[PDB]
RNA sequence: UGUUUGCAAUUUUUUAUAGUAUAUAUCAAAUCAUCUUUAUGCUAUUCAUGGGUACAGUAUAAAAAUUUAAGAAAUUAGGUAAGAUUUUGUUUAUAGAGAAAUUAGAUGUAAAAAAAAAAUCUUAUGAGGGCGGAUCCGCUUCUAAUAUUUUUUUGUAGUUAUUAUUAUAAUAAUAAUCAUGUUUAUUACUUAAAAAGCUUAAUGGCUUAAUCUUGCCUUACUGUUUGAUUAACAACAAAUCUUA
């Protein structure tokens, strides 16, 4: 009766009950409505072995026969293995233990099932929240012409998770932040990371200019991972670093920086050269997301928000770090009136010089 | 902030319809009578039987 | 005043505050009934996939009877597809004695009367 | 007639007073106002 | 012992442990007033006010409750958040019901899925492009994206059933097909103008909110201050909008 059974009440219920499977339990309707399932996901697995041959059949067939050549076979073999999927989804979508075991954390991300609703679950709120970051902060059109977020992205600094698109402390992001990062597609494939503050302020051209914070490559990810430290991208996992963590700064004056953490996909057996990747940055001070992603033909998955302004820290972190840039202060530039110099007109306004002094007594001290 | 209203229902039993031929069908009701035994119904009105010379 | 007082707490109780609470299932229970909400949506799903494929069926012989009946010829010194043309005239179908009410008025019935079916019919 | 000027006088004690129009056949004013001689969010209320 | 009595199911936080940042448990708060006597009484039976007996999944005697409709009324008008989006009139039908009373209605479409070739601009804080004078400016090629072409096409399945041939299967055609979802479905687009509503006449505007409904509120705040109304009213002043 210990903490590894589950909570006081499993194991408190675990001790006074009788140890019998819940699918077992000898319940009527239960037990009726899950014979009702239970021919039908052997009616779902008897399609999955008429779906199957089938393809075969389709598979050994030469392309001169089909009407259409080799065009009209692939797509009539794409839609057939879609039509597998489907039913795949649908042969465990109503068991009731697949439920309970992707609830509690226990189940297995490399099955189709337990990937169609871990992804019905983050688009059902965790998506919403992220859409909504990326077109009122303006990371769209900024930074990508067009982003439809498919994975999940949770960064937390220093364990405690950080809600998107929060102005934390200088010294809270000090440190590399660690992604708890969920993908909802199959097989392994390498992701890279980008964090880009896009609202450095460049005084000398009037504009602001993007910087890079961090950069990492060749990152393999599989559904089955979770937790990625930013710290050990090269020393425990495999992977690249064009650019060590920077700590986030935001000079006295200057709204509140935007610190946008892109996830983006590599496409297969496509490994970045490591020594390619740190030429990239070099001699580069305006880092561009778009000429980036062009030139490595990298496609964006995930994203993730959190600004950062001057706080009290800020001063002491950069010190650290030797980030120049501390004794500089940002004042709002102040535009004039373009009117010129006028004459003041009124009857009090032209006799207020010395020379009408006998009627200073209508035209002094107004209220 | 739409509120949810909750349904308001009143209690409802099972019912036993049986019509002047004697057939019988369940039904769903909130009367507390059990049986309903119909002496007059669309089986025993001419103008739902014109064919039926008995009624006639 | 008295058979008022009645009227009103019939409706005293149905009060929102007065109505059950909505209901707190465990997980055991809860997932006991996700199966049964589960399994009845599917066994509506093979009773409805069941009736519009006999629906599709029936609709599938009209359509092939009608569609030769179009082609034949006669009988006799008749026109190809007089007879096509003739049935598909819809005279009284949207009328008042279009279905006799004697046939739509018989209703199915859980159990039979007394007497289930009257042979001594006459016109 | 039909309409009053009255006085929210600050509970704070301080002085300082808020102006508003109410008609005679209703309630006595009370709000949450700004009390700037103490610089925070106090009670005032109707003088009479 | 708040939270439904058969078992790690929402979010964040507290604490503890293992652990080297993660993992589980735990705590608090939010969301919600679900009603909680394990029997002490009742019931049947039996035996002398009473003493037993009952053996409980077809659950039970063993708790069916133990000490006067506001969601029927109020036309409440500002800040903020969310949800709803023709509400007017006309017309159709509808016991009492009539010229005149209430209610229900009153457009259509889509929801497996495309790939690919060039061309015409336009844009780009794309290639820190090239050439003149990384970012400014004038020239400019290339890639990318949007738009456009009636352009150049290719594919248009799968599933259920029908028919035809072929040896229950295969092939071809035809019809249907948003649907793993409490059909009252749902979601998106579309539905002339006028009208209704928005403190009050008229004009303009709003339907993607400025209308309506609901939750919490009282910024209908204090001081100073910016730029304007082609330098308010063809001066001044009292005014109107606006910024920090
Ligand atoms: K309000
Ligand atoms: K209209
Ligand atoms: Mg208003
Ligand atoms: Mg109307
Ligand atoms: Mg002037």
């Amino acid at each position: 009766g210990g903490p590894e059974l589950g909570s006081r009440r499993r194991r408190a219920a675990l001790a006074t009950t009788g140890n019998l499977p819940f699918e077992q339990l000898p319940y009527q309707c239960f037990q009726d409505a899950r014979k009702i399932l239970q021919q039908d996901r052997a009616a779902k697995i008897a399609q999955i072995v008429k779906e199957t041959e089938k393809i075969k059949l389709i598979e050994a067939r030469d392309a001169s026969e089909f009407e259409g050549g080799e065009a009209a076979k692939q797509t009539r073999i794409k839609s057939l293995r879609k039509y597998i999927e489907e039913l795949k989804i649908l042969a465990d979508i109503n068991d009731p233990e697949v439920k309970r075991r992707f609830e509690d954390g226990r189940g297995d991300m490399t099955k189709p099932v337990y990937r169609f609703m871990a992804e019905r679950r983050w688009r059902s709120m965790d998506y919403k929240i992220i859409a909504q970051r990326i077109s009122q902060f303006h990371v769209v059109p900024d930074l990508l012409p067009a982003f439809d977020p498919t994975m999940d992205v949770k960064l937390s600094f220093r364990g405690y998770q950080v809600s998107p698109g929060a102005i934390l402390d200088s010294r809270v992001t000090e440190v590399a932040p660690t992604l708890r990062m969920q993908v909802f597609d199959k097989g392994e494939r390498l992701l890279t990371v980008v964090v880009i503050d896009s609202d450095v302020p460049d005084v000398t051209h009037d504009n602001f200019k993007r910087r890079c914070h961090f950069l990492a490559a060749n990152i393999p990810w599989d559904p089955s991972k979770t937790v990625l430290s930013l710290r050990s991208v090269g020393d425990r996992v495999e992977g690249d670093v064009g650019k060590p963590w920077l700590p986030p700064f935001a000079q006295k004056g200057s709204p509140y920086h935007r610190l946008n953490v892109f996830v983006l996909e590599q496409k297969p057996g496509a490994k970045i050269d490591g020594e390619a990747l740190k030429k990239h940055l070099e001699n580069r001070e305006n880092f561009s997301l778009k000429g980036f992603r062009e030139k490595f033909d990298l496609e964006p998955v995930g994203f993730n928000l959190f600004r950062s302004e001057w706080d009290e820290g800020t001063a002491e972190v950069m010190e650290r770090h030797g980030i120049p840039g501390a004794e500089v202060e940002f004042k709002r530039q102040k535009f004039a009136s373009l009117k010129p110099p006028r004459k003041a007109r009124g009857w009090e306004a032209k006799r207020q010089k010395p020379k009408y002094k006998s009627l200073w007594k209508y035209v002094k001290r107004i209220a | 902030a739409t509120f949810v209203p909750r349904h308001r229902r009143p209690y409802q039993f099972t019912q036993l319809v049986q019509l002047s031929d004697g057939s019988t069908f369940t039904v769903r009701t909130t009367m507390p009578t059990a049986l309903y035994k119909s002496a007059k119904d669309s089986r025993n009105h001419l103008l739902w039987q014109p064919s039926d010379k008995s009624l006639k | 005043d008295p058979r008022i007082i009645n009227i009103l707490r019939h409706f005293a109780v149905l009060s929102p505050k007065r109505i059950p609470p909505p209901l707190r299932f465990g997980r055991n229970r809860y997932l006991r009934h996700w199966t049964i909400h589960r399994a009845w949506l599917l066994f509506r799903r093979q009773q409805r996939e069941q009736r519009e494929r006999i629906l599709m069926q029936q609709h599938q012989s009209m359509s092939n009877a009608c569609e030769e009946l179009r082609n034949t010829e006669g009988p006799g010194t008749r026109e190809t597809g007089y007879l096509y043309r003739v049935a598909m005239l819809k005279n009284g179908v949207y009328g008042l004695k279009s279905i006799p009410i004697e046939y739509a008025s018989r209703a199915l019935v859980e159990t039979p009367g007394r007497q289930a079916w009257n042979h001594e019919w006459k016109r | 007639s039909r309409i009053i000027n009255v006085r929210l006088i600050s509970m704070a004690m301080t002085g300082y007073f808020y102006t508003f129009t109410r008609p005679r056949t209703s309630l006595p004013m009370s709000m949450l106002k700004y009390d700037p001689i103490v610089r925070r969010k106090v009670l005032f209320l109707e003088q009479k």
